[PDB]
């Protein structure tokens, strides 16, 4: 009941963490190797095409694939939104997560450049959390309804929105309605009160 | 009515319901099904109640039929225990 | 080893509240 | 700086000396697992659940009641101190009853969520449980005590807070059942909190018995109202009705305890409710109608009586926002015969000076006074949270009690100086003996019970007390900020009244009886339609149809402080926020709004349309009322006596008795009370 | 780059939130109090901003509750009063801060219950 | 204090798109009403493009601003084309939707919510 | 959630013993006829550098001839112990990715006569309670197991604070979970990377130069399901 | 028309009210007794400057800012009131 592990892995990630902030030390704020094994670089808005870039096109480094880009909101957080890019190397079988913070009026830069593979991601975190990509082509909806108001993944937007769709037949026409449910959701306060010994 | 009430006063609107139609209602009170079942003797000042199985009833607890006063309970299965 | 009969939902609840009833004859 | 320094794990704290190793981890902020130990009851070491490890020491240290000394770095997550928490663990289950699909305590027990963080995977005991016999506590606490871990919180509670021991240990080994020996009922207020002060679902509440599991129960933070303490409390609803108020901490007011009464008539609040706006038709039976007939009704009447044949008999629990929307009302038709039922004394500075009519020393003064000469008053039936800082402030600390009252019980030692409104004339006099004992007291405190001051001789009582504290303070010497008089009330809405300038009293109603009355929530009989004009026209703004619904020309239901985000403010001052648990029912709707609607169709509107609006206008009537949960201090005591000297009274012979004399007296008080089904199966048990 | 602006940055009207759930709704920051049928003080650490609250009524066809406010099951929690309101501000709600009640420090002793 | 600009420095700079955006719609609600078999008038519709490019007339924030223009540009993509139906067009109008009343008497006398 | 039926492991063998013939069956009906290969072959090429730039990871990325599985990659459970061949190919074409899809059927045969070949004794779920409820028979006769089965149907595993990305080989291509985890029993984000998001982006860059026909041929070599791609 | 009430909002430490508080403590004692039943609700200011309502007949009401005025002022500007 304790994972099998590799040490070797969690030193040799931790020294091309090091090898990463000393090649790029501009943008680049804080790298940890987490004992899940796995690499977080965390960089500034900035350095999201530099450092992106160097890990695509390094031979000591080559991350050619793009896993996924997702945004974690932390409402707290000034900059609430925490854009996550998590990136395969085929050729050393390793993975790597770069992850940097944007507000809801600061846009973050666009890697469709450096991989194709985000042109429809960013489309999805735009749609859910309201990021904004600099020069991507064509940002649009990806998922939600095409007259949707609200970015929907975004922790201060209702679970189950405020418009629903019925057929009127007056109207002859599917038209919204403002939300009325049915049952509310009950939603449960179940999380214990007693902390657990670290 | 069931066993829990829940009959509709006659003026309830909330009757058309059931016109060509009916009400699904179980005629099996578990109120009076438990009463007709013999209290439980015991020799032992406390006794168990797995529920008349072993994982296949309910949790085992073990009830104090130690006044005749009353019949202990098992707060699961409603089954009077004359010790 | 059409049909009358069917389900129809309740309420379940024992109405939960109560109104006053007003008196019965004037003061 | 006797600060002694002592490491958490290595946190190094630094801790006043006495202080316990539990509390050592507070600062830094682990948890030690306790069962029997309560902040504010007496350490008792029972459980030892909770023991850990010191460093470099033999054995494991109970951390409830050992003081941590110089330099012992304590070790909470040590390969030991778990092994000491597996192992207790494994002792508690082993006798317990598995029944936590029956034990409503389920999410609420500390014993399976230390079990299931701290404790054990699996079970070793393969033999015989054991089983206790459930037994009869009252009709409030259903003990299934065969749950009970022998923790003896409850016996100390029972002795400690409430001073009531009735509740002990009966014998030893491991059938040391803590249920009272003969059976005699735990009758006492402050007797549900055992309830939340058990961990163990043992002894659990009655009425919510089965009716929810917590994780379901939504909890919205409110106020208090059927006792003028103001008692912070948690209103756990489900999809819509309240299922159960528990107390909330509030280190001040009530510090995790409340009433019996604010506890168990939430059921009152269900029932005999009124909800839609009838309006005698007919012969005079009432029928329910549309708000715009029942609401042109009144504002028709109104528009036709001009000001002093309009009057407002308010009362009981309506909030601060409907008071100010009634007086505006009332005055743009001129009358200011706004009235509460409540007599408080205005012979003197009256409602002027709130100093004159607030308990001046707060309830956390009572921590730090002398001496309390209690005059006039059971605080226990009327202000038990108040009675219980008597009591913790004459056990931990050294308070010495004085009653001028009927001699009552109490729960703690008072000194009985009579049962006569004069001889407050022989301590002013310095004949009676407590004369010295204040005079040797270098902080006392005199509180005045309004329940006296509602006989006819109050002014008198008000004005004599007001010369005693005044020599009191002269002999004592006592600093200004320290503060000797103060007076405490019982009903929820009388000091906000006093203060939005409500005249207390329905005496200016029955010297020119008002063609048309609106009572406010008022189920108190100060005057009745056998007293009021023959056209009498009166019409009832309150939740529950009790003494006023039945003779009312109209019915306007408002909302219960369940179900609205009124204000409300106790004995010395402090408002507080009453939130919106439950949405009010039927077509009711909030107190303030029904007369803000009112005035519209009369034609003489008010400036607030939403209740921040009404909230800045409290803060223009008094500007304590804008301002919660705060106590403020301007002691206009001095102009108070000046004007008290003027006034001219006799005190009448007949002895000062409090209206609820023993506990019968005090479960139903009040509309959301005497319509309690729980209240009436508790004055039965009584009777 | 660079620009300079002076606004308490009103995203009201980027968060797609109808007005009369923007206007009419009172946020209420505060620290969660405890659970009194628990000891455990897990639960009262973190700021949390819940909206107010409104109809919840009955399904006439089954007896659930139902209800009309989008913005019922809402339960943000921050880590601190200056984040609530920063967040309450932003989105453009009202707010009711409440201050923490931490429990003062209360001195227990076991041999005090021995004296006499 | 100092902010990033998103697209535009000054709000001025920035109504500049506002206006590029106004233009583009107006010449379009004609256009749409013909394609989407929508029924009310090209008038009617130029009205509502009005209140809304209207709606949003009081933020000074020129990163707000520089935002709203590109969701509002993103909504005529999908306009001009015919990616929205007749359905999500006519939504704009609340056709079903019973307006609801601001009189407090009005609201009072219906529903406890505020 | 519950051990294996006592007769699983004996019919999985008949259904394995068999089903070699019935993928064959499809195999002349379709992998040599003069129209499937017409319909499939050369369609839908997509070189070994722009595949893994498309992020397409799965039989799209082995079909151009990179090698890659994540079974052999990066192996999760006990994958490890168990021998199969990736098979990749050459052309990235429709045709090729179809053969490769005939292939992994037939190596999932393969694995599939190992794990029956080598089941271990031992009971089905981790034992510590605190993760994986208790038994039947133990939450009705003992306290700690009653708790812990109320705790954790009721309230949660409570998995410690922390975020993970974790990618196994879905039959689609790599699908993985990205939690992100506070220390309560519910999750705080779970972004699932869904092969056929990658794949279908990539249907415009494949389907150029192509007719209406090959379109339907091009969504059907990517293998999607909405419901990924959705979420 | 007819002066009904007076409240005298008075901040509790500060500048502004300093005085204010003088005239409580010179002259209220003196004001109640000499028009008495007027109902004169001191009450307490939160850093907003010290003011004095007045209501009248018909709901009518009037302010007077007082911040920084001195005793004397204050004392004329109730008598002013209750002219
Ligand atoms: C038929 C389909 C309806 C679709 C309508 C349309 O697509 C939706 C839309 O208007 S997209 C959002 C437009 N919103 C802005 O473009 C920001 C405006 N910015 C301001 O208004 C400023 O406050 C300012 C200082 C300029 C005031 O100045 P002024 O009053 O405009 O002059
Ligand atoms: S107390 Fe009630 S809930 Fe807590 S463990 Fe014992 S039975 Fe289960
Ligand atoms: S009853 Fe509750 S409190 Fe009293 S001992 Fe048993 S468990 Fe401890
Ligand atoms: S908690 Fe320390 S003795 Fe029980
Ligand atoms: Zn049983």
């Amino acid at each position: 009941t304790v994972r099998p592990r590799s040490d070797v892995t969690h030193k040799q990630l931790s020294a091309f963490g090091e090898y990463v902030a000393e090649i790029l030390p501009k943008y680049v704020q804080q790298v940890q190797v987490s004992c899940l094994d796995e690499l977080e670089i965390c960089i500034h808005p900035d350095g999201v095409i530099p450092t992106l870039t160097f890990l695509r096109d390094h031979t000591n480094a080559q991350f050619k694939s793009l896993a996924d880009l997702t945004a974690v909101d932390v409402p707290t957080r000034q900059n609430r939104f925490e854009i996550v890019y998590n990136l395969l190397s085929l050729r050393f079988n390793s993975r790597i997560r770069v992850k940097t913070y944007a507000d809801e009026l600061t846009p973050i830069d666009s890697i469709v450049s450096v991989h194709i593979a985000a042109n429809w991601y960013e489309r999805e975190v735009w749609d859910m959390f309201g990021v904004f990509f600099f020069n991507h082509p064509d940002l649009r909806r990806i998922l939600t309804d095409y007259g949707f108001e609200g970015h929907p993944f975004r922790k201060d937007f209702p679970l189950t929105g405020y418009v629903e769709l019925r057929y009127d037949d007056e109207v002859k026409r599917v038209v919204a309605e403002p939300v009325e449910l049915a049952q509310e959701f009950r939603k449960f306060d179940l999380n214990s009160p007693w902390e657990a010994f670290p | 009515i069931t066993h829990t009430g829940q009959v509709y006063d006659e003026k309830d609107y909330r009757r058309v319901r059931f016109v060509d139609r009916q009400k699904e209602v179980n005629e099996n009170f578990a109120i009076d099904l438990i009463a007709q079942q013999p209290v439980n003797e015991v020799e032992h000042r406390i006794i168990a109640c797995d529920g008349g199985g072993g994982a296949l009833g309910h949790p085992k607890v073990y009830i104090n039929l130690d006044k005749e006063t009353k019949t202990g309970t098992c707060g699961y299965c409603g089954l009077q225990f004359k010790q | 080893p059409a049909t009358p009969e069917q389900y129809v939902p309740y309420s379940t609840t024992r109405k939960k509240i109560h109104e006053w009833v007003p008196p019965s004859t004037p003061y | 700086s006797n600060l002694i320094e002592v490491f958490v794990d290595g946190q190094s704290v630094m801790v006043e000396p006495g202080t316990t190793v539990l509390q050592a981890c507070e600062k830094v902020g682990m948890q030690i697992p306790r069962f029997c130990y309560h902040e504010r009851l007496s350490v008792a070491g029972n459980c030892r659940m909770c023991l850990v490890e010191i460093e470099k020491a033999p054995k494991v240290v109970a951390a409830c009641a050992m003081p941590v000394m110089k330099g012992w770095n304590i070790l909470t997550n040590s390969e030991k101190s778990k092994k000491a928490r597996e192992g207790v663990m494994e002792f508690l289950l082993a006798n317990h009853p598995l029944d936590c699909p029956i034990c409503d305590q389920g999410g609420e027990c500390d014993l399976q969520d230390q079990s299931m963080m701290f404790g054990s995977d699996r079970s070793r005991f393969l033999e015989g449980k054991r089983a206790v016999e459930d037994k009869n506590i009252g009709p409030l606490v259903k003990t299934i005590m065969t749950r009970c871990i022998q923790c003896t919180r409850c016996i100390r509670f029972a002795s400690e807070i409430a001073g009531v021991d009735d509740l002990g240990t009966t014998g030893r080994g491991n059938d040391m059942q803590v249920g009272t020996y003969i059976e005699k009922m735990f009758m006492s207020e402050l007797s549900g909190n055992v309830i939340d002060i058990c961990p163990v679902g043992a002894l659990t509440s009655k009425p919510y018995a089965f009716t929810a599991r917590p994780w379901e129960t939504r909890k919205t933070e409110s106020i208090d109202v059927m006792d003028a303490v103001g008692s912070n409390i948690v209103v756990s609803t489900r999809t819509g009705e309240v299922m159960r108020i528990l107390p909330r901490m509030h280190e001040d007011i009530n510090e995790e305890w409340i009433s019996d009464k604010t506890r168990f008539a939430y059921d009152g609040l269900k029932r005999q409710r009124l909800t839609e706006p009838m309006v005698r038709n007919e012969k005079g039976l009432l029928t329910y109608t549309s708000w715009e007939d029942a609401l042109s009704r009144v504002a028709g009447m109104l528009q036709n009586f001009e000001g002093n044949a309009v009057a407002a008999i308010a009362g009981g629990l309506v909030d601060a926002e409907a008071l100010v929307a009634l007086k505006d009302l009332l005055n743009k038709v001129d009358s200011d015969n706004l009235c509460t039922e409540e007599i408080f004394p205005t012979e003197g500075a009256g409602t002027d000076l709130r100093s004159n009519y607030l308990l001046n020393t707060t309830i956390a003064g009572v921590e730090e006074a002398d001496v309390v000469l209690l005059v006039g008053t059971n605080p226990r039936f009327e202000a038990p949270l108040f009675n219980a800082r008597i009591r913790k402030s004459w056990l931990h600390n050294d308070l010495k009690v004085a009653l001028i009252g009927s001699p009552v019980d109490l729960t703690y030692r008072y000194d009985h100086l009579g049962d006569s409104p004069k001889i407050l004339q022989d301590i002013a006099s310095g004949r009676h003996s407590f004369c010295e004992v204040l005079k040797d007291a270098k902080k006392p405190m005199v509180v005045l019970g309004s329940s006296a001051l509602q006989r006819d001789d109050g002014a008198a009582i008000l004005v004599a007390v007001s010369n005693m504290v005044q020599k009191i303070r002269v002999t004592t010497g006592v600093a200004a900020e320290w503060k000797v008089m103060n007076i405490l009330h019982r009903i929820a809405s009388q000091v906000a009244a006093l203060d939005l300038g409500y005249k207390p009293g329905v005496e200016a109603i029955r010297k020119n009886p008002p063609k048309m009355l609106f009572l406010l929530g008022a189920d108190g009989g100060c005057i009745t339609r056998q007293d009021l004009p023959k056209d009498c026209f009166i019409v009832y703004q309150g939740h529950h149809g009790d003494v006023g619904a039945p003779m009312a020309d109209v019915i306007l239901p408002g909302a219960a402080y369940t179900e609205k985000s009124a204000t409300y403010v106790n004995t010395e001052g402090r408002a507080q926020q009453t939130k919106v648990a439950v949405t009010p029912p039927g077509l009711a709707r909030e107190d303030w709004k029904i007369i803000r609607a009112l005035s519209e169709i009369a034609g003489i509107t008010l400036p607030y349309d939403t209740l921040d609006q009404v909230r800045n206008r409290l803060e223009e009537v008094s500007p304590n009322l804008v301002r919660y949960d705060d106590i403020e201090e301007t002691n206009y005591f001095q102009q108070a006596s000046e004007l008290a000297k003027l006034v001219n009274q006799e005190v009448l012979a007949d002895p000062l008795v409090p209206p609820q004399l023993t506990i019968k007296d005090f479960y139903m008080t009040d509309s959301i009370s005497r319509a309690s089904q729980t209240m009436a199966k508790c004055v039965k048990a009584v009777t | 780059q660079l620009i300079t602006v002076d606004e308490k940055l009103d995203i009201t009207t980027l968060t797609g939130v109808p007005e009369e759930h923007i206007k009419t709704r009172k946020v209420r920051i505060f620290v969660p109090a405890r659970n009194n049928m628990q000891s455990g003080v897990n639960n009262t650490k973190k700021w949390k901003m819940e909206f107010d609250t409104r109809e919840r009524w009955e399904n006439p066809l089954m007896g659930w509750a139902s209800t009309a406010d989008p913005l019922s099951n809402m339960v943000l929690t921050f880590s601190a009063k200056e984040d609530a309101i920063a967040f309450a501000e932003k989105n453009g709600w009202s707010y009711d801060v409440e201050e923490k009640k931490v429990p003062k420090p209360k001195s227990k002793s076991y041999g005090a219950n021995f004296s006499w | 204090t100092s902010v990033k600009p998103i697209f535009s420095r000054d709000l001025n700079e920035a109504k500049r798109r506002v206006r590029e955006l106004y233009r583009a719609w107006y010449r379009e609600v004609p256009n749409t009403v013909h394609l989407m078999q929508l029924d009310i008038t090209v008038k009617q519709g130029r009205d509502k493009v009005r209140e809304m490019f209207m709606k949003n007339a009081h933020v000074t924030d020129p990163r707000v601003v520089d935002l709203l223009v590109i969701k509002g540009k993103m909504e005529l993509q999908e306009t001009i084309k015919v990616w929205k139906q007749r359905t999500h067009v006519m939504r704009f109008f609340h056709e079903t939707e019973t307006p609801r009343p601001k009189d407090f008497l009005s609201k009072f006398y219906m529903g406890h919510d505020p | 959630h519950q051990d294996l039926p006592l007769g699983l492991l004996d019919d999985i063998y008949e259904f394995s013993k068999n089903f070699s013939l019935r993928i064959d069956e499809v195999e002349e009906m379709l992998t040599n006829n003069r129209i499937w290969r017409n319909r499939t072959v050369d369609i839908g090429v997509v070189t070994a550098e722009d595949a893994l730039n498309y992020g397409f990871s799965g039989v799209m990325l082995r079909g151009s001839g990179i090698q890659w599985d994540l079974r052999k990659t990066q192996p999760y459970d006990v994958y490890d112990q168990v021998e199969f061949d990736v098979p990749i190919g050459s052309r990235g074409d429709c045709y090729d990715r179809y053969l490769c899809r005939v292939e992994e059927m037939r190596q999932s045969l393969r694995i599939i006569e190992q794990c029956l070949n080598k089941m271990p004794p031992g009971e089905i779920k981790v034992d510590d309670a605190k993760v994986s409820p208790p038994k039947r028979a133990e939450m009705k006769t003992s306290m700690e197991s009653l708790i812990h089965h109320f705790k954790l149907y009721t309230e949660g595993y409570q998995v410690p604070p922390g975020a993970t990305y974790t990618a196994i080989e879905a039959p689609k291509g790599e699908f993985g979970v990205y939690l992100v985890s506070d220390g309560s029993s519910r999750p705080y984000r779970c972004k699932i990377k869904a092969p056929g998001f990658a794949h279908l982006a990539g249907l415009d860059k494949m389907s150029k130069g192509h007719m209406l026909a090959d379109v339907v041929a091009i969504i059907g070599t990517q293998d999607i399901v909405f419901g990924e791609i959705d979420r | 028309l007819g002066l009904r009430e007076i409240r005298v909002h008075l901040c509790q430490r500060s500048p502004g009210s300093q005085g204010v508080r003088d005239f409580i403590v010179q002259r209220y004692v003196e004001l109640k007794k000499a028009h008495p039943n007027l109902p004169i609700l001191i009450r307490e200011c939160s850093e907003v400057q010290p003011k004095l309502w007045a209501r009248y007949a018909f709901g009518q009401e009037k302010t007077v800012s007082l911040n920084n005025l001195s005793a004397d002022e204050v004392t004329r500007a109730m008598q002013n009131v209750l002219s």
